């Protein structure tokens, strides 16, 4: 978690934790409630999240749904909300842990390089999980839903 | 177990040689030294339980922390398990002074002998000093005797001393 | 980071190189202050000139902000 | 009321129950959304004039 | 290759398995008239969408062979016999058999390929498989014609069949 | 398949038989 | 590394001889198979991507080695297993150009299965995959060369299990 | 060229072209007029080229010039023609100068870079030039269409 | 580089003096900007890609800039123009968030004009992509926020210019 | 390395499957204790020289280990030993703020037994000397932060034993 | 400060910033009041936190105002509550940016050696600077008390 | 590396004694064949080069080891040998000016066994030649200098058994 990155950080100098990191980690500690609020919010509603996020996406991407398309066929795009699944689930991670380490350790560490295999377009990716974002943000208060789209953000930038 | 015979032996045949003058020499120098080794293992024989209390006794006057609280000679437990590995240190010395060679040193005293006393935490240190100071008992003793040759005498000690003992420099 | 761009000629002694060696004889190149001191010393006692330094980085007289 | 016999019908076997991660879990979710493919689009590559039709901005 | 959607009480696994019902020559009439029916009522074809280099080598030589070749290696594709032929196209992916049998056809709507028999009609239980694939939407019917022609070829192991369809002399 | 013939080994130089 | 070239030359050095009829028939014979191989070679290096893609998707998608609690989960693990193909037909192709497996085992088989051991990586998934790639060369390159690149692959595959 | 490559790969050893470099460039000297017809018949029938395999690409990948694509539009779909133009253009650069390099150092450095912020697929541009070439080989002899079929798919493999 | 908390402590530092009255007013003044900044962070981080690619496409793209002359003409030049722009985005919004443009000289203007003057690249089309990116920018976060985007892209500009 | 929280985390992930309640209050019980960690820290960073410095002065001074033939005689080994020792206190804290031991089994104790066997250094002495260090500690960070350092220690003895 | 190191740490991995980071700069921005309180605290104290730290330090080192000590005699007295002046300018320095880089640039980076060359017993300073923290930690609240304890006690730690 | 004034110094260091009469007793016998030791060495350095092929000549030349199939085929093997040859000699000198064994086994026999398995040096061949070596070394510098040699050049070669 920050922990970790943290801890990493003050042990590549061979030094203790610092004033800051300390004061970072009590933060993310004592503040530690509504991660776990947004968190659970993020899991609850996981089915509708997807389900509208694939929905909007292939209203604006038909594209992938359509002939030589990725997505096209109930199979492709089934594993096409899997995937979105995985994101979802993996953002509820990093929400919780204070950091993108377990998101960039999952699922976006050579993600190119599988998503180019696949013959997938990543761009579209990173647009299912701005639909994502939107729908739990409309499904959250405003302030847990700026912490989930500063992750949400996270994800779609290393795709974008 | 090797002794000098065996350890000559044992370099002429990693040749494949006949042995050669040298040989001869250094087997004679071995025997002719023999009455001289064979007598200062009688005179350790007629003195050794005498030797470890004097040495024992001297190395704890030399390091009065060993049998206070906290030293590793402390308790009449730890100081007669001190005394007997005493005992085995001379012993064993002897049998390298008959042999010439100090191998049954190495394969029956010094090797996995630092493991068990960092194992134990037995001071390696006051150790050594204690089997310098049967050294040179030994060679007091030798001297006073009608002893003809006791150069050899140190041999065995200074190298357990060698082997055992932390590198300085 | 305080950054030199240190400009350097390094001769050749002990050896006639037949590759291209131009590339490490006079060259201009960024360094780190802090490496700076070491890697001074290291051009001089190989033999090298040091015709120029130069402070490409940084201001002099700053106390705090300097990494 | 459990009664056993509806169970002992109703068996599977247990390789082909699916687990976290089979995509086939968003089988049903899939067929709910039922995606729109694009219509057939008509294109001609022959009566496409390149310069003309380029952006010139 | 891609997981095949085999039974789960749906239109889709339904009209599978339907077509897997179908007789050999039902199943392989039925996917000519089909094609023939791509691109009004059924989807397009997207060869770009799939590695069909893999197939390459394997067309040109059904493009060389005699009619009476021709014919008799399509019908080896759709009796799952086993043959050199029959093994590369189970060795492919999905979308790469599907596009094959895409470019069948193509070959054959252009005479590179033995033609379908003059004047032949489609039978019962063939032509309502197909009017129910007809009835299906795109993504359905991409879903439907895949798995369709994913179990044609050799693949060990799996065995059966009975009825056959050798040839049209 | 990387051992060269001749590591660790006695080599035989092979030459036809006379009575060839 | 030795190609079949110096193979020959090696095995004639050794015996200090002088290359005679039957070394002088075996590079006739290499030189001769030398075309067929570059093709292939050229072949595969066109189509390297799409021959690892086609193997995996053969082999090891929508099973349990990619699903979570497998050892392909994870975009990280992923793209380190798709490497690994790619380096072992690269380095197949190199060992048809030679005639000779002698690379494979120098840079590519040295302490791989220790390798693999520590990391936890399936072995017979990885020989799956590379049993499915030999397969998908064969039906891109034809079934001579085919049959050369087979033969390297099954010395990779040899060198796994 | 080749003269500039043999020139690179002998002085990367400090020294002069060895007699095999200089007789495969005598080679190529000799046979400079076979290749200076194929790039004059690719050159000649250009538009047949590009319209062609745009015609089979678009048969190929229906996805792109449909809506949501990055072709679609009569605007999108002669932009990504006139993309084809350019890459043929570089391959008839490379069969003249005997070397992959020019195409290289012209079309395929940072490709997949400008394509990604363009958002173009790039499967599908190598699908574009494996059209061309096709469309090419069968304008032409077998011989020459395997000389020009060399710098196509080398086009074809630093894509996709 | 320095933050305006560094700035002031160093200058308070160079004098030799406690944090003083002008010192505690400044420091209060980055204390009530440092909402604007982190929101304005955060949402240029979220977009980032976008902004550089609506600026291209409105400001360079279909002109003689990407057509053969220009300086962007090549695959090559067209990655190394894209990310230059993105480079740009970057050091401006760390300016931004922090008050300063220290960071713009010590990481990002060292030796950039001489280094366009040597290898070509347009000294006017840059500060037009940039003024591209700064509009796109101040519309997507706010008016005083963009005014900030705008006066630290210029701050670069001028570097440039 | 692993913390508490990365403990949950990857739990979750090896099964595919978000967090649910159980998790949830594993993490609100990491959470809970989170300041007791920081405030120990804090401690310990504050004071590591004089625990290391009283723990040598009441285990390993005026013994044998420092007298002329003991393994912390001459002053580089006994630089060493201390130098171990600040390693050994910095890297329980290091856990301890983590929650886990798991730094300590990657970093501490894969391979320090074969080092220290090799090096002759006495695993009795030292852990006399960790187990000082754990006294000091805990009379400085208080009952349940001594402890919970406590904990660290003890295992990084444990693995040394 | 804080800010400072967040934007260094990003430009290292090349990034914009992570959640985490503009969430402790957002934290530290809004406790800006209570930093800046506890600095003008200690500004406005500064003449008897150093002079009952250097009272009591002597009472607990009464070796280095003895003759031989580094601060004899009044004049060294004068010098060395000069440096405990000096550092706690840098605990006020430290504690409004919410980092220790500060202390480290001007006081710690190079005091061992420093020191050395003026003989000064480096630890009798740390544990000055610990008699200050003591004397601080009553003169304000339970919570600024921590605070401040935070750089006393890294400062503390990188002078032992 | 430790020598006879080193190993005394070490034998009284860790008792924490000073020297006693027997320590410089050893410290003059050792003075005293330092005379001789000195000469033995300028000699062998003088004549390294002729020793090593009057050996070579002696044990190596026109065998088996040296024909084609041989250890020492090919230039390069050669010239590893002989290189080899000199380290020896070389050491064997140092430590004869030591008058100690234990650079041989710091820095000559460590790992040398598995050096030469690893390559495939024949063990039995560079045995017979470092005899070779003692035995030219010895009609070199007399009997008494050929002894103490003989003493270290043996080590070396009860090391390789
Ligand atoms: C006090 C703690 C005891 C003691 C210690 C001691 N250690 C050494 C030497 C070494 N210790 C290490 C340790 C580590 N390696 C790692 O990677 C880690 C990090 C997790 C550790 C802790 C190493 C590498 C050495 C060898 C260094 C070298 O190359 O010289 C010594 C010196 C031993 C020597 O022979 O010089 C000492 C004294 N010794 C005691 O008696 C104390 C009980
Ligand atoms: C949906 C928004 C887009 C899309 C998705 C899509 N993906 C695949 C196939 C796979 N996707 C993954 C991804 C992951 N595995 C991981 O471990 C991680 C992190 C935990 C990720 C993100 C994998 C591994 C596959 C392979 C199949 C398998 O799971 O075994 C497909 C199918 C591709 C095919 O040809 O089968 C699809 C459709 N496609 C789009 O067009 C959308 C933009
Ligand atoms: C004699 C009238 C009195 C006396 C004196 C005495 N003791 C020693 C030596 C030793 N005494 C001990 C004692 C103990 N070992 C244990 O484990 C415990 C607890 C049960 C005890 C009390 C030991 C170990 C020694 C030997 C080591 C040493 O010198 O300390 C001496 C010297 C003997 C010598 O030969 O030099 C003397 C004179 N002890 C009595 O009990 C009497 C009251
Ligand atoms: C006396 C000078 C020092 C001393 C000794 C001491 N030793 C032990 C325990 C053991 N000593 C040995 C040693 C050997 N075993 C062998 O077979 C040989 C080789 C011939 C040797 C040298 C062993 C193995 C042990 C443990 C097993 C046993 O007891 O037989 C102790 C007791 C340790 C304890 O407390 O458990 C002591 C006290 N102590 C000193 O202070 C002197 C430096
Ligand atoms: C000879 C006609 C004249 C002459 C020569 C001379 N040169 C040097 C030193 C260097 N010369 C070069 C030049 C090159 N190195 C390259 O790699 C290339 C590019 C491919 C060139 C042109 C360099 C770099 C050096 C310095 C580095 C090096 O030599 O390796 C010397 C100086 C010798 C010295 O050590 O001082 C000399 C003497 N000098 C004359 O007087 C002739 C007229
Ligand atoms: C067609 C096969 C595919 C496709 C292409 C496509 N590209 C663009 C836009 C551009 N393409 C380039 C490429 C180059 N310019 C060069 O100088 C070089 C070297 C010869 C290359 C390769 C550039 C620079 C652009 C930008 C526009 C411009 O040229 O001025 C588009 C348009 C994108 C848009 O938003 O307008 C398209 C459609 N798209 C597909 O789907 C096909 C697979
Ligand atoms: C894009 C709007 C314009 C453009 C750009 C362009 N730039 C270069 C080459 C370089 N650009 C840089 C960039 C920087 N130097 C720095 O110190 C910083 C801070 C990180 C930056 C952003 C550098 C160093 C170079 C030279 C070395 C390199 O290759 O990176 C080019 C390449 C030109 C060529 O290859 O000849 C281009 C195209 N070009 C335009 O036409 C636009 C107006
Ligand atoms: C005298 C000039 C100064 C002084 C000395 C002093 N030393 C100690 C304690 C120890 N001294 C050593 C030193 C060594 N051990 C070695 O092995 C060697 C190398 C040969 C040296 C020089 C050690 C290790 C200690 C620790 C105690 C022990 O022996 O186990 C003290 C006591 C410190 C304490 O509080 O224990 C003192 C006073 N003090 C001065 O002020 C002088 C400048
Ligand atoms: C002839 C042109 C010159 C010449 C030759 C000469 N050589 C030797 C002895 C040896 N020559 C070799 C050389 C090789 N061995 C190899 O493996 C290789 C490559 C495969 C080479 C080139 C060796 C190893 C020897 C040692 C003897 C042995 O074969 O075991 C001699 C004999 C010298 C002596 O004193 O015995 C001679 C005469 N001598 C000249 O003067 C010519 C210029
Ligand atoms: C969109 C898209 C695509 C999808 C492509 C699609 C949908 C492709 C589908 C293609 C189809 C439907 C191909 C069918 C071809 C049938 C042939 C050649 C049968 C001929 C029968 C004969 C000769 C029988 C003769 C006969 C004989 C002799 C008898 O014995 C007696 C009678 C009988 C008639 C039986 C791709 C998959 C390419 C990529 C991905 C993607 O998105």
């Amino acid at each position: 978690s920050i922990v970790t990155k943290s801890i990493v950080n003050a042990d590549a100098e061979a030094r203790y934790l610092s004033p800051g990191e300390l004061d970072r980690i009590k933060a993310f500690v004592t503040g530690g409630a509504a991660r776990l609020r947004i968190a659970e919010t993020l899991t609850g509603s996981r089915e509708t999240i997807v389900k509208q996020a694939g929905d909007r996406l292939f209203q604006k991407r038909p594209d992938i749904v359509s002939p030589g398309g990725n997505a096209y066929g109930e199979e492709m795009t089934a594993t096409c909300l899997r995937d979105m699944d995985y994101y979802l689930r993996l953002v509820t991670y990093g929400v919780v842990s204070g950091d993108v380490t377990p998101i960039e350790e999952i699922g976006l560490v050579g993600v190119r390089e599988m998503y180019r295999s696949l013959g997938t377009p990543i761009e579209a990716v990173a647009q299912s999980v701005r639909e994502m974002k939107e729908v739990a943000s409309g499904l959250m208060s405003s302030d847990d839903a700026a912490e989930a789209s500063a992750y949400f953000d996270f994800v779609i930038g290393k795709m974008s | 177990m090797r002794d000098a015979v065996t350890t000559l032996i044992k370099n002429y045949d990693l040749t494949g040689r006949y042995l050669d003058r040298n040989a001869m020499d250094e087997l004679k120098a071995y025997f002719e030294s023999g009455s001289a080794r064979i007598a200062a293992a009688a005179m350790i024989n007629a003195n050794s339980a005498t030797i470890v209390k004097r040495a024992a006794a001297q190395l704890f006057e030399e390091i009065p922390e060993l049998i206070r609280p906290s030293g590793n000679a402390y308790t009449t437990r730890r100081f007669s398990a001190c005394l007997r590995d005493m005992d085995y240190y001379l012993r064993y010395a002897s049998y390298a002074l008959i042999a010439a060679d100090n191998n049954v040193l190495d394969e029956r005293v010094l090797q996995g002998l630092r493991e068990t006393y960092n194992s134990l935490g037995v001071p390696i240190g006051p150790t050594v000093r204690g089997i310098q100071i049967m050294k040179e008992m030994i060679e007091a003793m030798a001297e006073d005797s009608s002893l003809n040759s006791t150069d050899f005498i140190a041999s065995p000690f200074d190298h357990m001393t060698r082997e055992l003992s932390e590198l300085s420099v | 980071m305080r950054m030199f761009r240190i400009t350097a000629c390094v001769p050749s002694q002990t050896r006639i190189r037949t590759q291209r060696e131009l590339q490490n004889t006079y060259f201009t190149k960024l360094v780190p202050y802090d490496n700076w001191f070491r890697e001074q010393q290291r051009i001089m006692k190989m033999g090298g000139k040091i015709v120029k330094v130069e402070l490409a980085t940084g201001r002099p007289g700053t106390n705090a902000g300097l990494a | 009321q459990i009664v056993w016999q509806n169970e002992v019908r109703r068996f599977i076997p247990q390789e082909k129950k699916l687990t976290a991660g089979n995509p086939m879990n968003f089988l049903g979710m899939a067929r709910s959304i039922n995606p729109a493919a694009n219509t057939i689009p008509k294109v001609s590559a022959q009566n496409i004039n390149i310069e003309a039709s380029v952006p010139r901005r | 290759g891609i997981f095949p959607n085999t039974l789960a009480a749906d239109v889709v696994p339904a009209t599978i398995a339907r077509f897997s019902q179908l007789n050999a020559e039902d199943q392989l009439a039925l996917i000519w008239f089909a094609y023939l029916e791509m691109g009004k009522t059924l989807t397009i074809a997207a060869p770009g969408a799939a590695s069909m280099q893999l197939a390459e080598n394997a067309l040109k030589e059904i493009q060389a062979m005699g009619p009476l070749q021709q014919t008799q290696a399509m019908c080896d594709l759709a009796n799952r016999a086993d043959t050199p032929l029959c093994r590369t196209y189970a060795s492919w992916s999905p979308n790469i058999k599907l596009g094959f049998w895409y470019r069948l056809g193509e070959l054959m709507e252009q005479g590179f390929v033995a033609p379908i028999p003059a004047g032949y009609q489609l039978s019962a239980n063939a032509n309502a498989v197909l009017a129910t694939i007809q009835g299906l939407e795109s993504g359905q019917q991409i879903t439907v014609l895949r798995n369709a022609v994913v179990d044609m070829g050799f693949t060990a192991g799996k065995d059966g069949k009975r009825i056959a369809e050798p040839v049209v002399p | 398949g990387s051992l060269r013939e001749d590591i660790g080994q006695r080599v035989d130089k092979e030459v036809t038989p006379r009575f060839v | 590394m030795q190609d079949a070239i110096t193979a020959v030359i090696n095995s004639a050095d050794v015996q200090g001889k002088y290359l005679d009829g039957a070394a002088m028939d075996k590079l006739k014979s290499y030189f001769a198979s030398g075309e067929l191989r570059v093709r292939a070679a050229s072949v595969i290096s066109a189509n390297a991507a799409t021959i690892v893609k086609e193997a995996v998707a053969k082999s090891l998608l929508y099973s349990d080695v990619t699903r979570p609690g497998g050892n392909m989960y994870t975009t990280r693990r992923y793209a380190a297993c798709i490497r690994d193909l790619d380096y072992y037909l690269r380095y197949a192709t190199y060992a048809m150009l030679a005639g000779d497996a002698s690379i494979l085992d120098e840079r590519v088989l040295n302490g791989l299965k220790e390798t693999y051991n520590s990391l936890g990586v399936p072995i017979s998934s990885t020989v799956q995959a590379i049993q499915a790639i030999k397969e998908v060369t064969a039906s891109l390159v034809g079934a001579d060369a085919g049959k050369e690149m087979g033969v390297y692959l099954d010395y990779i595959c040899s060198g796994l299990s």
